[PDB]
RNA sequence: GUAACGGGGCUAAACCAUGCACCGAAGCUGCGGCAGCGACGCUUAUGCGUUGUUGGGUAGGGGAGCGUUCUGUAAGCCUGCGAAGGUGUGCUGUGAGGCAUGCUGGAGGUAUCAGAAGUGCGAAUGCUGACAUAAGUAACGAUAAAGCGGGUGAAAAGCCCGCUCGCCGGAAGACCAAGGGUUCCUGUCCAACGUUAAUCGGGGCAGGGUGAGUCGACCCCUAAGGCGAGGCCGAAAGGCGU
RNA sequence: AGGACCGAACCGACUAAUGUUGAAAAAUUAGCGGAUGACUUGUGGCUGGGGGUGAAAGGCCAAUCAAACCGGGAGAUAGCU
RNA sequence: CCCGGCGAGGGGAGUGAAAAAGAACCUGAAACCGUGUACGUACAAGCAGUGGGAGCACGCUUAGGCGUGUGACUGCGUACC
RNA sequence: GGUUAAGCGACUAAGCGUACACGGUGGAUGCCCUGGCAGUCAGAGGCGAUGAAGGACGUGCUAAUCUGCGAUAAGCGUCGG
């Protein structure tokens, strides 16, 4: 029973460009070559949803270093204030708090330096 | 480099240019009006104009030369007869040339090249 | 209004057509009849009866007053290629694409 | 004298930029027929600056 | 081309001893989601109030699944108030996929469970058709050479006529032999070809044109050589030859 | 008289240049050797594949020759890619 | 009927369910070639993607983002068999 | 409000990239076939010197092809449907 495939074939085509739209160049156009942009597209998104963790905890911690050292510590010091004083707050809110409002920033500080000294 | 030089090539060699000029002055002195290509009528300038000036005086060798150019007895017929006094009292600029725009077989820049004549 | 005129299967490139083409796109009727009249292409006469054509049906099948018009939409496009056969040397076989295109002429009054 | 790899078409394109022409919006009307000509160019029905040139 | 800290740069931002803090992985921990393995309290062709553990993977081995043609189900069902294909969208499943619909289409398709594959393409210097690339680049096919005027035509350098310039002229002239089969002439057209246009052509359509006792073929004879009545030879075919 | 001499047609390609997706699947310009004999050519045949022919190079046998082309064994076989 | 060259083609009219069913004629996708729209781009280097990401252009309930396109800049990132 | 200076700073797209709408080359997918492949049921297994198969040339009102036919030439005669 001959089987003929051309529907097939043409549904994984379009399911392949569709995911590989907006792409610049023939990776956009050509399946051949669209093909490998989207395998790359995934390595690349598997890549990223780690490495966005630690991007934003890079980016965190250079805000609470920023703010600290504003506020007159440093960021190793007022993190183990922190820790001394028993307090589990992460490094987005800690952002957060020092992004939005000042007075609460200088209230961490002041309770870590308290803990410290 | 051509610096100062003069004398158009026109794809031709010494021989052809020379008879293409010699003809196309004939044509141009018997019929009072021609068209050709903008280049050509300019350096046909330069040929047909002395023609005229040498047609101004008459005489036995004047005569053999005008016909030793040109290479036509009609030609030299008319002049020294026609072409002399119609033109004695004017010095120079025997002939205008008028741009008609381009040739449709090959885009070629044309122009009608004829003597500052035949206001009958 | 539309008014749309076409000149299907034409000989000219739609490569070297294109050139002509862009001149005359979004100007006024009597701009490009006089551009396309004084351009030294034969693209030029192959438009400009196009345009001719598409400004007598605008006078006849649609309102007059050939005044207010303006050439909207041009485009040239590609049409069927002609397969020919060109020996070359050493008894090599090329083929030579004779191409024709498809011009089209939308001229509307606003 | 051969290419290793295919031009995209956004090359092609920028390449082919500067193969368009210009017009020469520099129509002349003659002062006495009231007619287009190139500019430095007798009229089609045989005019010049005002006097014919042609006479045919 | 500095090029033997990665660079900046550092006299501590260089090396030894100690300490307290922090960054530091897909490692661990916290949460949620999925699947296999063994147990016990129970469900008993299956959930688990559970428990501990496993889940990187090539060749390879095992298990479970998605897609399409056709057959039974199926003379049942959807379908001209719109089937199949095409084309975008929103949901949905760890997945091959599934569902509905905007527009084209126009009359076929097919639920669930089973049966067989010519059953899934991204490569094999793969095969067939088309389109790009180079690229609007080379080239436009002996360096014997065209110009002007008039005519037709929408358009003239190449189409027709006239005057000039040039080439072959033991040929680039005229007859034939062999070889082609109407390309020869006229009228008519620029659909396709002429390496460009063409009104022109050895291009498209129609018509006309080839007259032999003395030309040649045909015919009489024949060389080289072929066939070959009988005849000789050879497994057959067939080879020689009067 | 000359398997004579110089030199046309004719035969061949010894040198240089161009041409290597060229005008041509070995060509064109000028030089170059023979040009009355072992010369050449038109026509018609004979010698057919482990065979023909070969002034003999492993040369030619329809642009293919240390064994032509066409169809079959045959989808030969490939421990190879 | 008109443009056009007593052409080709096209535009009107009519036939036809349908003429983007017009003989280059069922359904009519891709590589490839343009037009218009919105965005970005002429001091910025490399598998041209991913995560973040300001702004701009389109509609929404509410008046904040949400659906799509674009996306400067930034960490990482040397195609497939 | 004006003169001068410093800082910051959009508006440009010859062209190009993305997404959308509209176009074209293209004959892929979908549907149909008087076209093919393999079998079962039966016949027959030959045609021809009272001139076989296969062909040339002719044969209509018609310039040409297919089909049938042969100067009695898309044909003629007898008997049946």
């Amino acid at each position: 029973a001959r089987v003929k495939r051309g529907v097939i074939a043409r549904a994984r085509h379009k399911k392949i460009l569709k995911q590989a739209k907006g792409y610049y160049g023939a990776r956009s156009r050509v399946y051949r070559v669209a093909f490998q942009a989207v395998i790359k597209a995934g390595q690349y998104a598997y890549r990223d949803r780690r490495q966005r963790k630690r991007q934003f905890r890079q980016l965190w911690i250079a805000r609470i270093n920023a703010a600290a050292r504003q506020n007159g510590i440093s960021y190793s010091k007022f993190i183990n204030g922190l820790k001394k004083a028993s307090v589990e707050i992460d490094r987005k809110i800690l952002a957060d708090i020092a992004v939005f409002d000042k007075v609460a920033f200088t209230a961490l500080v002041e309770k870590a330096k308290a803990a410290l000294a | 480099m051509r610096h100062r030089k003069s004398g158009r090539q026109l794809n031709r060699n010494s021989s052809h240019r020379q008879a293409m000029f010699r003809n196309m002055a004939g044509s141009l002195v018997r019929h009072e009006i021609i068209k050709t290509t903008l280049p050509k009528a300019k350096e046909l300038r330069r040929v047909v104009e002395p023609l005229i000036t040498l047609a101004k005086t008459d005489s036995v060798a004047n005569r053999r030369l005008a016909f030793a150019r040109t290479r036509d007895n009609e030609i030299v017929a008319k002049l020294f007869n026609e072409l002399g006094p119609r033109f004695a009292s004017r010095a120079g600029g025997y002939t205008r040339i008028l741009k008609c725009g381009f040739r449709a077989g090959d885009n070629a820049p044309m122009a009608y090249i004829e003597l500052v004549d035949r206001s009958e | 209004m539309e008014t749309i005129a076409k000149h299907r299967h034409a000989r000219s490139s739609a490569q070297k057509v294109r050139l002509v083409a862009d001149l005359i796109r979004g100007k006024k009727v009597s701009q490009a009849l006089d551009i396309l009249t004084y351009t030294n292409k034969k693209a030029a006469v192959l438009v400009k009866k196009v345009l001719e054509s598409a400004i007598a049906n605008a006078e006849h099948n649609d309102g007059a007053d050939i005044d207010d018009l303006k050439v909207t939409k041009i485009f040239v496009d590609e049409g069927p290629s002609m397969k020919r056969i060109m020996p070359r040397a050493k008894g090599r076989a090329d083929r030579i694409l004779k191409r024709t295109s498809h011009i089209t002429v939308v001229v509307s009054d606003r | 004298a051969v290419q290793q790899n295919k031009p995209t078409r956004s090359k092609r394109g920028m390449r082919r930029s500067h193969d368009a022409l210009t017009a020469v919006t520099s129509l002349s009307v003659d002062k006495t027929s009231g007619e287009k000509h190139l500019r430095h160019h007798i009229t089609a029905d045989g005019y010049y600056r005002g006097r014919k040139v042609i006479a045919k």
